[PDB]
RNA sequence: UGGAGAGUUUGAUCCUGGCUCAGGGUGAACGCUGGCGGCGUGCCUAAGACAUGCAAGUCGUGCGGGCCGCGGGGUUUUACUCCGUGGUCAGCGGCGGACGGGUGAGUAACGCGUGGGUGACCUACCCGGAAGAGGGGGACAACCCGGGGAAACUCGGGCUAAUCCCCCAUGUGGACCCGCCCCUUGGGGUGUGUCCAAAGGGCUUUGCCCGCUUCCGGAUGGGCCCGCGUCCCAUCAGCUAGUUGGUGGGGUAAUGGCCCACCAAGGCGACGACGGGUAGCCGGUCUGAGAGGAUGGCCGGCCACAGGGGCACUGAGACACGGGCCCCACUCCUACGGGAGGCAGCAGUUAGGAAUCUUCCGCAAUGGGCGCAAGCCUGACGGAGCGACGCCGCUUGGAGGAAGAAGCCCUUCGGGGUGUAAACUCCUGAACCCGGGACGAAACCCCCGACGAGGGGACUGACGGUACCGGGGUAAUAGCGCCGGCCAACUCCGUGCCAGCAGCCGCGGUAAUACGGAGGGCGCGAGCGUUACCCGGAUUCACUGGGCGUAAAGGGCGUGUAGGCGGCCUGGGGCGUCCCAUGUGAAAGA
């Protein structure tokens, strides 16, 4: 009857649990920046983008995202975060992005 | 295969003397000699002059019956010599002709062509020093074809290598009736044997 | 090599493509004739700067819509409306083989 | 990773192998990357191992992996030793 | 509808037959023949000539 | 190096023309008959349903436990069961379960084939190269506790280890925005900003072996795209709303209406869209003189599917054959509370069927997964078994033996036939029995060397006491179809449009070479016939290679669209075309 692919499964549900966790987290990062981009908070808009960049590679570093995947999230988040900025904007905490 | 079964009467049918029990098919026997007719109830009637098939099937049996072989093993035979190269009839006379049971019997250590099957099959034949029981066996160009050593002093082989003192064994072999050795030297041109087969009529046979 | 296929400009009522087509000719595998099929392709146009009429190259390329894999690689010759009302004809004549 | 193995040929109580470079996941008979060498286990004929050694050598670099076996053949026609 | 060859046959309302193919050119809508010798359709009794179509067996030669 | 035709429409003829046959072939089936071996090959139907076993695991050199057998003494020992090692058990953690194996249901499609493209991408383990492996934390099972259960096991509370998770650092390097140079679809470089690493285990230990992290390159395997090729019906002629395109997003490794907002109104179709029907495609295969025609079982390559349908998760890879969710269909256990299941893996059962095998042996080999290794696992595989299913080979005797026994058949009552066939004499010796007995197996490992090269040693065989060799040794299975013509082979009896034959012409009405039997013959022969299907013959769909006055066939006639075809001369182009080189045309097959 019982097969150890049941571990497999086991398995699985965990990692299902540990990457949902991060993806959820930089969704809700990356979108956050790109609304404060919107509202011309360019302090915080910069300061989340960070975070999200972070967290974005920290989870390239395993099976969660990888690739061009977070190199992808990363481009579109300062491609839209930069632009939203740029009307009105100023890049006030200098970190984060290339002057 | 090998037939097994009357000989001396397709000795008849085909109307013209095979020599199929070698020795007797010699004597005032081979009922070529006494009863030249076809066998059967009829035979020695009006004979109906033959279809272009009847011509060429008798053709094809002749010469199939000269060597004692299945029609498979004679169509295969014959459909080899056709891919071969060059002249298909002579080619397929030279190739029944290199089989291991009818050459020995052209080097007369058996006095029959059946009689070289049974001893081919029984040991009593080798090829190059191993012994070869497979009478379809091939003969090539340069093959010693003696007789087994345990062989050598047997009845039969001795009184029948007593008659090949004398004879002239056919021009592409060799024979040494002292050491009961043959040499396969070349392959046989179609007038080598006197053959009663025209064979030109056994390859229109297969066209159909 | 990418493939490169040249024919006439028979529609631009797109925008940025225009479909272009290709008349080609092989010889019939059984009776040997020399036939004359062709094709329509729509090709990438991003500068709108070709026009009905217009004869060009169409090069191979990566997909740039479903259907368009083609894009205008250059302009052999110019108001070949000739060929174009060709098409047109054996199209406007559909309309009479219905019921 | 790819393989230098040995690929079953021949036929019943009749072992004529080729040696062959594969993808290690192909089935053992599949398609192959490209042959090398030859061999026969009950040496029928004195050209009974044979092996391309520029080519396994080649292949030895750029990390294929040979099976035991087949490195035991290698070995023996001198792909590995180095003067 | 099917031909039951033979001299003679043992074939009535529910006999289970193996069906051939073959049509018989004298009676028109007759496509198949029986397999004699084969399942309930019996075989030709006496016969000695064309034996294993008629399914009989090879009598004995006591 | 390659090509045969014949019968049948008439009183007879020529032509037309159909029907029919001789040949080859097959995963075959059926009938009569059957001796051996070798190599192949065997559910073509119900992609119906399946009892039972086995088909995917492995690491203790990732980690902590439970249990056991020992060593070594704890109270001297059985009651507090303590250290060391060698077993086992699940668990946690890895790598594998995406390969291997099955099947052909769906698919008429970039599915496949073939050639290309990717400045539009990925690739675990393997190799080459560079630089790291420095700090800290944490939780979940196992385990104990409890509630729950008939059990499966299930929930809760608490402990805990690591190569499990997480943060911080270093940043060789890499990612990302932006600017600059080069390049030209997203390719390479560079500057500043931001953002990103890691894991330890084992030994004989200041050295080796296995692992961990980042980057660059390689190799291998892939994804996506495009040209061309890919069945029948037009009594299917119009099709289309994410439909065609654009813009901006989302998504992915990556392009893309792949998905979504918005805009535009496109896109496709007689060069056959759309629809319906059928079908997995190819290397090949069968046939054929060829061109063609048919096919695609076995073996190889690609695709699709895994009870039907949708779906994602994990992951280098799957939308996963022996993983998961839901719906549907069907089945099973049940204490009626609930549970369980998916042979198109190997065998096997059952049903359907004209019809298709062992619930075999072995991992010795080759290959695969895991492991430092020993080794474990492997119904892949190697073998054995059964089946004349197919092909090749072999046997059932050989030489002698009468103007020719007997029997049986014919008879013109002299004969003639079976027939040298038998009897009979010699000879050989399938089977048998005796003795011996393989290759396939040398590696991995061990020792010298350095755990390299190189040298030396040890183990290992399912098949198999088999193949084969040696020695003895018995005359030792033959049947099936046909004998009117095509078609090779004829007489007697029985029968009398009956019984029956039959592929076509047609045979059968009392002298039947055509029915049935006998004798005799012809043809094959462990086979011979039958039926089915494919090609041939069929130049009867005709490219090769046909036709339309009367045989079937000129449209009732204009006009004309698409299309097809296009006089003479000169030049340019070089698409057709021809030439050369070169790449590709896998292996197997030929
Ligand atoms: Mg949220
Ligand atoms: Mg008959
Ligand atoms: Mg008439
Ligand atoms: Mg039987
Ligand atoms: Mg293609
Ligand atoms: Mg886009
Ligand atoms: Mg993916
Ligand atoms: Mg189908
Ligand atoms: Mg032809
Ligand atoms: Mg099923
Ligand atoms: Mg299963
Ligand atoms: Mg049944
Ligand atoms: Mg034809
Ligand atoms: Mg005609
Ligand atoms: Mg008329
Ligand atoms: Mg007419
Ligand atoms: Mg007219
Ligand atoms: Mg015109």
């Amino acid at each position: 009857r019982n097969l150890s692919a049941l571990k497999r499964h086991r398995q699985s549900l965990k990692r299902r649990l540990r990457n949902k966790a991060k993806k959820s987290a930089i969704k809700t990062l990356s979108k956050k920046a790109i609304q404060l981009a919107q509202e011309g908070k360019a302090e915080e808009a910069l300061k989340i983008m960070r975070k999200a960049e972070s967290l974005i590679d920290k989870a390239a570093k395993g099976s969660t995202l990888h690739k061009n995947a977070a190199a992808r999230r990363k481009s579109r988040l300062m491609r839209k975060v930069r632009q939203l900025l740029e009307a009105a904007g100023a890049p006030l905490i200098g970190g984060g992005l290339s002057a | 295969g090998r037939y097994i079964g009357p000989v001396c009467r397709l000795c008849r049918r085909e109307g013209v003397k095979l020599y199929l029990k070698g020795e007797r098919c010699y004597s005032p026997k081979c009922a070529m000699e006494r009863r030249p007719y076809p066998p059967g109830q009829h035979g020695q009637k009006r004979a109906r002059r033959p279809s272009d098939y009847a011509v060429r099937l008798r053709e094809k049996q002749k010469l199939r019956r000269i060597y004692g072989i299945s029609e498979r093993q004679f169509r295969n035979l014959f459909e080899e010599a056709s891919k071969k190269k060059g002249v298909t009839g002579s080619v397929f006379l030279g190739l029944l002709e290199s089989r291991l049971d009818n050459v020995v019997y052209r080097l007369g250590f058996a006095v029959s062509r059946r009689q070289a099957r049974q001893l081919v099959r029984h040991g009593h034949i080798t090829v190059n020093g191993r012994r070869v029981d497979l009478p379809s066996y091939r003969v090539r160009p340069g093959d010693e074809i003696a007789v087994a050593e345990k062989s050598r002093n047997l009845e039969l082989i001795r009184q029948n290598l007593e008659a090949m003192k004398g004879r002239k064994v056919g021009p592409w072999l060799s024979l040494d009736v002292e050491g009961m050795k043959g040499k396969f030297l070349r392959l046989p041109d179609r007038e080598d044997l006197a053959l009663p087969v025209n064979e030109q009529l056994v390859i229109e046979f297969y066209s159909r | 090599p990418k493939k490169v296929l040249t024919g006439v400009v028979v529609s631009d009522k797109m925008q940025k493509t225009v479909t272009v087509l290709v008349e080609r000719q092989f010889p019939h595998p059984l009776y040997g004739k020399v036939i004359k099929r062709s094709k329509k392709y729509l090709a990438h146009d991003p500068e709108e700067k070709y026009k009905l009429g217009d004869v060009v190259e169409i090069i191979e390329s990566r997909p740039i819509s479903k259907r368009k894999r083609f894009r205008v690689l250059r302009l052999v010759e110019s108001g070949r409306m000739d060929l174009v009302e060709k098409y047109l004809i054996r199209r406007q004549n559909y309309e009479s083989l219905s019921k | 990773m790819v393989k230098i193995r040995l690929a079953r040929f021949g036929s019943k109580h009749n072992p004529h192998y080729r040696i062959v470079v594969t993808d290690a996941r192909r089935k053992r008979d599949g398609k192959y990357i490209e042959k090398i060498g030859y061999y026969d286990p009950r040496k029928t004929t004195p050209d009974w191992l044979k092996v391309d050694v520029e080519r396994a050598r080649y292949w030895l670099s750029v990390g294929a992996q040979p099976t035991d076996t087949a490195r035991r053949l290698l070995r023996q026609a001198g792909v590995f030793r180095q003067e | 509808t099917a031909y039951i060859p033979g001299e003679g046959h043992n074939l009535q309302e529910h006999s289970v037959v193996l069906i051939r193919g073959g049509r018989v050119k004298d009676l028109p809508g007759v496509r198949y023949h029986i397999v004699r010798g084969v399942y309930d359709a019996a075989g030709v009794k006496d016969r000695k000539k064309s034996r294993s179509k008629y399914g009989t067996k090879k009598p004995k030669e006591a």
